[PDB]
């Protein structure tokens, strides 16, 4: 059933979750289906594309002389998992920032969900004049618009398909990387860049086998 | 193999809540008699009778089972919560031997505060006998905050389980194909559930429970204990307790597993401090159990062209004497739920019986063997649960023969050949019961008659015509002398019941060798009498459910019917339902003596306070001499041990004195239903309806006496409840007031 | 055709939009029947109007206490004012219960039967004391002619409800950030304005 | 909601509300006024 029309189709579905036989009826139903799984693949990718860039950027810039070493700290010692460590000097405590996080996000996320349940629904109601930017598209993962694609890149359809899968190939790689950051940290107890600096120095001596 | 689901089959609304009886065609009309009410609550969960579709029956079952889990999880969370806020766990943890548990404090209205007894620990409440305190200590739990969080987790998971039952029925319900993928269930339920679940517990045992219980047994105060997360983060702390942790998973991947001998052990026996199993041994057990179930889960074929297929296995084990054997069973078990329910209940009930034996001799939790009320309550509980479950197999197997039996699939099969020599089964089994009841119970009457006549030399006893169980005695020594020869690496034996020395804890013995004699011979043979008979009643009902010589057409009458009629001299209680109704009385007579065997034996020969000069048992070791006579069971067990219950008025055990009486009322009350019949009562109601009619106050729903099968069910229910609740009061009051 | 509590959600069938402060918010399907809907709109307004009347009393005193005036906290005010009063407790309660039973009962029978209290029995009053709508009387409770215009009456109904929902949320606030801080509401305000980043609900020592 | 109120009007649900009333009434009448036997 994998025709290959999709961007990131390379014929790898051993367990057959994307088949159209499952969820035969019509309705909302369950989450295992082509409409939701295709959507969550890029969402896990985009969030991971941001995370893997940010988990290693302060450490690299810290080894370099640009950023102060006080701020340059391992991604797991910056406030998450306070047993690991906690940055004392922010402009506010973590829990105050979490309420900022929960609020400003839960607008963004639930507004996106209603567009999945009811396309174009968020433009119809008044939202401080920002309604023109949320018109959406046929595919919810790639809405586009005056903001999300403010610089219209793929005016041609063929160029979009090339970009639509470069978003995935560069993205599915990042998901693996973050899985490496978590596993590296537990065993090594050090940042991801310092672990690289060791394998380049003593590869045979610094390794998972060790 | 693949996933298959049907979206939004059923709309969710309260429309059918207002219309009771919608599931059945007969009940959807409405009530004109009061019999409609009893049939409603009865036929509610008989999904096979509602509709012929096997798919809908599967959707209903898979979603109802989610309900029992949610019902369990709020019950389980209640114990954790009630143990956190209304208990003395922190006090008992610091002085377990002297302080008694309690988690059910009572409110102060009329009387009812005296039940809050002086338990100890600056606390007063009801004394529990469920063994939660020893369970929470076997795992690392020092504070009440851990119990609160554990309770909130259960409510969260329980709502998810309830949510799933709605989702996987009302919104997105699987298809019949998804259910018939049987080979994937065993693969997932062996490896995933039993395999990883045991492996995970070893993670909790290894990383948390072992160090915490090591410090607690070394006299350290609970508040000074490092919290269990500290052992995870700090490799240095736990290394001080078990130095093997310093190496850090290099021994595992290099296959040098001897380094882990510090905390993975084969000690055997019991802990001298706690009177419980070595916690290091259990982590090794559940670890090896995981590797065993993991390989078992990679057996079948599911999708990747490797593995076995259950159908080819079954239809390949054939024999001459059997003919066509095991052939048409894969079609049975994949099509009828009742067949599986019969098999599973049989081995889920016989397992709880195995749990009851294998805990009392091998106390896994600390400070359990010294809590005699707890050790006696878990045995009695998990045995009764086994008897009910086993009897359910005889009921839920006869339903298969009546409803889901197609003779076309079964020709010269194992199931067909069993029916064709059924009269040989019941006949040969009838002789055994008579042989045993004579040679077993007749021996008791012989001892009674000899004693009353003044001929005690002629009784069956130790000072007498001894009948000693030589085979069990040989097995006790073999398992006792095993560490020398058959299990060299074993430091000691599995339990001290086989042989050895006493293990004393808090001045009380946890376990000591049990000696078998002439009395233990008679009792172990009395149990076989009650068992071979209980099988006769159920097995007869199964084979003769579909047809008999008296009634060649029972299957058309159905599973439960009272009688065909007065003809043929009488056809009352001929159905398979009425065989189950009789088997329950024999299950009761069986386990009631298995339980009396456990109480008098362990009080007299095992339990007691250890002094400088030996042990002083509770009943002075009178099981050997008195048990041979039935009057001994009446004098030394019933009349004697009932002193604590009867004298409970004016103390915290007063509730047991009342339940002891109320249990007798409900028992005798059942006799009205068993002895009598519907006919007398329906006429009496007519003379009562006249007065209610004379005053123009009469129900439009006509009053009708209970059906025949209902009067029989109502009897055995109030019967068993009164018979079982009496022991529940006679035991806990006897044992809580120790001796 | 109008805003909603969650954009894109289909509003219920029974909430047409004529009622004041209607945003299609009733997931429990309450007020689905006409008679219950006729009861709840009157319950919402009294729970509102009592909130406004009460919360203003708390701000007035808590401000007068912070300025210097002799006013106590809104909590533990009935305990310190009864210690030194000539009116015992019990004579003050059943002066309130007895006097409200008159009003609260007359309001009930206008609900069950509109225009019923304007018969002229009570002191010869007929044109007043008959309801204009369910929870919106007039004549005597509207001395200023601020309701004899449907254009300016329909939006005023929207302001009565919007400043009301907000008001009875605030009363839940006073309960909550009193139990945490055990201080007045105004004192909690000046602290947040003084050091907004540091003094929040996270740093009160509670709710964590 | 019309069907929910109808379910609440069934026999056992109405009986539950009755039982809490009669039982809670008798208990609170024994919580206060403890141990009555003679009626003044
Ligand atoms: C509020 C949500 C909701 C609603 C409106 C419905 C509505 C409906 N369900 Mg559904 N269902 C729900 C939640 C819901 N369900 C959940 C959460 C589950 C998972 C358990 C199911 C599982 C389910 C199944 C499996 C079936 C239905 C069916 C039905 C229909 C018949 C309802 C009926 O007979 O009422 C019954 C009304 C009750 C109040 C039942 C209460 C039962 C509780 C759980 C027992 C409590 C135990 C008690 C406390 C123990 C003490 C007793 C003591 C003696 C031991 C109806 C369309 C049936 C159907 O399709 O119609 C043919 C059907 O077969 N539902
Ligand atoms: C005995 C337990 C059990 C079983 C066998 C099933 C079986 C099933 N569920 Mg279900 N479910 C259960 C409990 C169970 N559920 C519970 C307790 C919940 C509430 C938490 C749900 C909530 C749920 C949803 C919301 C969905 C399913 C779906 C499915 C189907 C696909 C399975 C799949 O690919 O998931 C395995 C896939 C995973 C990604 C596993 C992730 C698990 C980690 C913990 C997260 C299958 C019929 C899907 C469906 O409808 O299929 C059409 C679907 O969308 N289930
Ligand atoms: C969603 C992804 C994500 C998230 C949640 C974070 C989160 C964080 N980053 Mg980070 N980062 C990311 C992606 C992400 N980063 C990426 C992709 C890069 C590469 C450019 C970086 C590069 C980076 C650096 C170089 C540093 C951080 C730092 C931080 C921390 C404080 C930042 C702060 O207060 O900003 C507030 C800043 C603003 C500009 C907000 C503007 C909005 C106001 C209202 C106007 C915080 C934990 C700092 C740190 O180490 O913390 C101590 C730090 O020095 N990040
Ligand atoms: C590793 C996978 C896995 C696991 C762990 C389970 C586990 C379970 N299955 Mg199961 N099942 C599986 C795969 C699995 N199944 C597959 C592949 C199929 C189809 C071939 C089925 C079909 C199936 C049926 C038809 C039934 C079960 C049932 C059960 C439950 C038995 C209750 C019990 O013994 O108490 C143990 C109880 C617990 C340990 C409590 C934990 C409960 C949580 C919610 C379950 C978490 C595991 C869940 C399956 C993960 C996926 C859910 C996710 C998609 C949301 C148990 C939770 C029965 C059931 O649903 O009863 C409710 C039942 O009737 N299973
Ligand atoms: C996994 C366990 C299990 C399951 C799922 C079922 C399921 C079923 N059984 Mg079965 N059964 C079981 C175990 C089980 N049974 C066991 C262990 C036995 C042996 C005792 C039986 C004996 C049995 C018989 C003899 C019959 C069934 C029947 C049925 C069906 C109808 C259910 C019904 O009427 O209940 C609806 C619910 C009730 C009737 C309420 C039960 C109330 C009980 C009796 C009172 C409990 C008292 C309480 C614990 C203590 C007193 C306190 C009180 C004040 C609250 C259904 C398919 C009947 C049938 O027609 O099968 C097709 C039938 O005739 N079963
Ligand atoms: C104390 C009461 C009592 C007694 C003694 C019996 C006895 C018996 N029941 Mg039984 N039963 C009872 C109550 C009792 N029942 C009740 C209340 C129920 C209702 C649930 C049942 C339901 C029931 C069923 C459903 C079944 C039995 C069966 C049996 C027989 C098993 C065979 C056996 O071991 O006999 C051997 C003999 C004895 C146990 C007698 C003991 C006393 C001694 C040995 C006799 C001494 C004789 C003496 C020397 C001769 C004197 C002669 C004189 C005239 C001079 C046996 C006759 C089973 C049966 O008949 O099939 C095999 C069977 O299937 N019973
Ligand atoms: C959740 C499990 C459950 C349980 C335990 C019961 C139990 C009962 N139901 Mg039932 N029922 C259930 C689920 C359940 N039902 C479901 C899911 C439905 C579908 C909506 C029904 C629908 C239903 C109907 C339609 C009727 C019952 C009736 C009854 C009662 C039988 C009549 C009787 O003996 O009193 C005989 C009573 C008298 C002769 C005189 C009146 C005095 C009574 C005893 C006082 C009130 C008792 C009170 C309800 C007890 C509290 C509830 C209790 C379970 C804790 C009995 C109490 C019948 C009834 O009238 O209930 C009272 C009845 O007509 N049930
Ligand atoms: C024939 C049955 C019977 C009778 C006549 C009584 C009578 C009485 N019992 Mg008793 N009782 C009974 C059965 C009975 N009980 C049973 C079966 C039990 C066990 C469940 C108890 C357990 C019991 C306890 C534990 C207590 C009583 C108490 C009382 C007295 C309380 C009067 C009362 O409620 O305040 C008067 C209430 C009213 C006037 C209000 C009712 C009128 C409404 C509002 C109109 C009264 C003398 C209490 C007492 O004081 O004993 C001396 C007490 O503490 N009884
Ligand atoms: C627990 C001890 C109980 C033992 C006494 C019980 C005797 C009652 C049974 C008599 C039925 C005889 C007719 C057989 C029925 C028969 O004809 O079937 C034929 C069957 C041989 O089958 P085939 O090889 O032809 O085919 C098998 C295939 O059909 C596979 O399905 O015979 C046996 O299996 C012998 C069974 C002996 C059964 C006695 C032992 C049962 C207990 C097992 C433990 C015994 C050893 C104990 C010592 C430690
Ligand atoms: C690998 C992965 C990662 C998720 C990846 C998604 C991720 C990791 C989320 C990333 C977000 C991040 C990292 C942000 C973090 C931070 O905010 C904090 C928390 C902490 C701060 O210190 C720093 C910052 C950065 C601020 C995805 C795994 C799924 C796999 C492999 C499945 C493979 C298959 O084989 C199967 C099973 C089944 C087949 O039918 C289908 C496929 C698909 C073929
Ligand atoms: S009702 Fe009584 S007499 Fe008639 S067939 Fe049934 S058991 Fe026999």
């Amino acid at each position: 059933y994998l025709d290959g029309t999709l961007p990131g189709d390379y014929g790898f579905d051993p367990l057959g979750l994307l088949d159209p036989t499952v969820s035969n009826g019509q309705g909302a139903g369950g989450f295992v289906n082509p409409r939701w799984l295709q959507y969550s693949e890029v969402i896990h990718a985009r969030w991971a594309m941001l995370g893997a860039a940010g988990c290693i950027a302060p450490e690299i810039l810290g080894k370099a002389g640009v950023i102060p070493a006080e701020t340059a700290v391992d991604w797991f010692r910056t406030g998450v998992i306070p047993p690991a460590g906690v940055y004392k000097d922010f402009w506010a405590d973590p829990f105050t920032l979490f309420f900022i996080e929960v609020v400003a996000i839960q607008f963004a996320e639930l507004k996106r969900l209603q567009d999945y349940k009811n396309p174009g629904s968020q433009s119809r109601q008044y939202f401080l004049g920002l309604e023109g930017l949320f018109k959406g598209s046929d595919n919810p993962a790639y809405p586009g618009g005056p903001f999300f694609n403010f610089a219209n890149f793929g005016k041609t359809e063929a160029e979009m398909k090339k970009l639509k899968l470069n978003e995935i190939k560069n993205g599915r790689l990042a998901m693996l990387a973050m899985f490496g950051y978590g596993a590296q940290a537990v065993i090594t107890g050090d940042g991801p860049f310092d672990n690289l600096l060791a394998h380049l120095a003593d590869p045979t001596g610094a390794n998972l086998i060790t | 193999v693949k996933i298959a689901v049907d979206r939004n089959p059923v709309e969710t609304n309260f429309e059918k809540w207002a219309k009771p009886g919608h599931f059945s065609r007969a009940l959807a009309k409405g009530p004109n008699t009061t019999t409609w009410i009893w049939n409603l609550h009865a036929d509610a969960h008989d999904f096979d009778n509602h509709t012929s579709d096997l798919e809908e029956i599967s959707r209903k079952v898979f979603s109802a089972h989610f309900g029992q889990l949610g019902i369990i999880l709020i019950w389980l969370s209640g114990m954790y919560f009630h143990g956190a806020r209304f208990s003395n766990y922190e006090g008992w943890l610091s002085d377990p031997t002297h302080i008694k548990p309690s988690a059910q404090v009572v409110w102060p209205i009329v009387g009812q505060e005296i039940l809050n007894g002086d338990v100890g620990g600056g606390f007063q409440g009801i004394q529990i006998t469920s063994g939660f305190f020893q369970l929470w200590r076997a795992s690392g739990i020092t504070s009440e905050l851990q119990l609160y969080s554990t309770a909130i987790g259960g409510l969260v998971l329980a709502a998810a389980c309830f949510f799933a039952g709605w989702f996987h029925y009302h919104k997105a319900a699987p298809k019949l194909e998804w259910f018939q993928n049987v080979e994937s269930m065993l693969n997932h339920h062996l490896a995933g559930l039993l395999g990883l679940g045991s492996l995970a517990w070893a993670g909790h045992q290894i990383h948390v429970s072992l160090p915490v219980n090591k410090l607690l047994d070394a006299g350290v105060d609970p508040k000074e204990i490092p919290l269990p997360h500290e052992f995870l983060l700090n490799q240095s702390i736990i290394a001080d307790l078990y130095p093997s942790f310093s190496k850090g998973l290099a021994p595992f991947f290099t296959l040098n597993w001897a380094e882990y001998s510090d905390f993975l052990t084969f000690k055997g026996g019991l802990n001298p401090v706690t009177g419980g199993l070595w916690l290091s041994d259990t982590a090794h057990h559940h670890l090896a159990i995981a590797v065993l179930f993991l390989v078992a889960g990679h057996q079948y074929r599911t999708n990747w062209g490797i593995g076995h297929s259950i159908k080819d296995i079954l239809e390949s084990h054939k024999g001459p004497f059997t003919g066509n054997g095991h052939a048409g069973l894969y079609e049975i078990l994949t099509t009828s739920w009742h067949a599986q329910l019969a098999i599973n209940l049989a081995l889920f009930g016989s397992l709880s019986i195995i749990v009851a034996h294998h805990m009392y001799a091998m106390p896994p939790y600390p400070y359990l063997a010294t809590d005699y009320g707890t050790q006696l309550s878990l045995f009695t509980h998990h045995m009764w649960i086994g008897g009910f479950c086993v009897v359910g197999a005889g009921a839920h197997a006869a339903i298969f023969m009546v409803r889901d039996y197609d003779p076309t699939n079964n020709y010269n099969n194992l199931l067909d050949r069993v029916i064709r020599h059924r009269d040989a089964i019941i006949s040969h089994l009838n002789w055994v019961s008579i042989f045993l009841g004579f040679h077993s119970f007749g021996l008791y009457i012989h001892n009674d008659t000899m004693s009353a006549l003044g001929r005690p030399q002629d009784m069956f006893s130790d000072t007498a015509i001894q009948l000693q169980p030589v085979f069990a005695q040989w097995i006790q020594n073999t398992h006792f002398t095993a560490p020398q020869l058959t299990a060299p690496n074993a430091l000691a034996a599995t339990s001290l019941t086989w042989g050895g020395d006493v293990v004393a804890v808090g001045g009380k013995v946890a376990m000591m060798p049990i000696a078998l004699g002439t009395s233990d011979f008679l009792v172990h043979h009395i149990h076989a009498f009650t068992i071979h008979v209980t099988v006769l009643i159920l097995l007869k009902g199964v084979l003769f459910a579909r047809s008999s010589r008296l009634i060649p057409d029972k299957a058309n009458l159905g599973f439960r019917f009272p009688c065909d009629g007065p003809g043929r001299g009488g056809t009352c209680q001929v159905s398979a339902w009425d065989h189950v109704f009789l088997g329950l009385f024999w299950m009761y007579n069986s386990l009631s003596i298995v339980i009396f065997h456990f109480s008098w034996k362990m009080q007299s020969d095992v339990w007691g306070t250890v002094t400088d000069s030996g042990v002083s048992h509770i009943t002075g070791g009178n099981f050997a001499q008195s048990a041979n006579t039935i009057n001994g069971w009446l004098r030394d067990f019933l009349w004697a041990q009932s002193s604590q219950v009867i004298q409970s008025y004016g103390s915290a055990l007063s509730a047991y004195g009342l339940m002891f009486l109320g249990a007798h009322f409900v028992w005798a009350f059942s006799l009205m239903f068993l002895f009598s019949g519907r006919g007398y009562w329906q006429e009496l109601i007519e003379s009562i309806v006249w007065a209610h009619n004379k005053l123009r106050v009469a129900p439009s729903i006509q009053p009708r006496a209970l059906s025949i099968t209902q009067g029989r069910a109502v009897g055995v229910a109030h019967y068993l409840l009164g018979g079982i609740a009496t022991t529940w009061s006679f035991f806990l009051a006897r044992i809580i007031a120790v001796g | 055709d109008r805003p909603l509590w969650s954009p894109g959600s289909e509003p219920p069938a029974w909430l047409d939009g004529s009622l004041a402060g209607d945003y299609g918010f009733d997931p429990l399907h309450l007020s689905e029947e006409p008679e219950m809907r006729k009861w709840m709109v009157q319950a919402e307004l009294v729970h509102c109007r009592w909130a406004m009347l009460g919360v203003a009393g708390i701000l007035f005193t808590s401000i007068g206490a912070k300025a210097g005036g002799n006013f106590p906290d809104w909590y533990d005010a009935g305990k310190e004012l009864q210690k030194n009063s000539d009116i015992p407790l019990g004579s003050l309660i059943f002066t309130e219960l007895l006097l409200f039973g008159w009003v609260e009962t007359k309001r009930l029978y206008d609900l069950r039967n509109p225009g019923s209290q304007g018969d002229g029995s009570f002191l010869g009053i007929t044109d007043g004391l008959k309801g204009k709508e369910n929870g919106y009387p007039g004549g005597l409770f509207d001395p200023m002619g601020m309701s004899k215009n449907e254009a300016s009456f329909k939006e005023a109904k929207q302001k009565e409800v919007k400043n009301g929902r907000l008001a009875m949320l605030a009363f839940v606030g006073f309960i909550a950030q009193h139990h945490a801080t055990h201080k007045s509401p105004i004192d909690n305000l000046l602290d947040h304005v003084a050091d907004p980043f540091h003094v929040t609900f996270a740093t009160n020592g509670v709710s964590i | 909601m019309k069907d929910f109120t109808t379910y609440l009007s069934t026999a056992p649900v109405v009986g539950l509300g009755w039982a809490i009333f009669t039982s809670g009434l008798l208990i609170e009448i024994n919580r206060f006024f403890p141990d009555p036997l003679v009626f003044s």
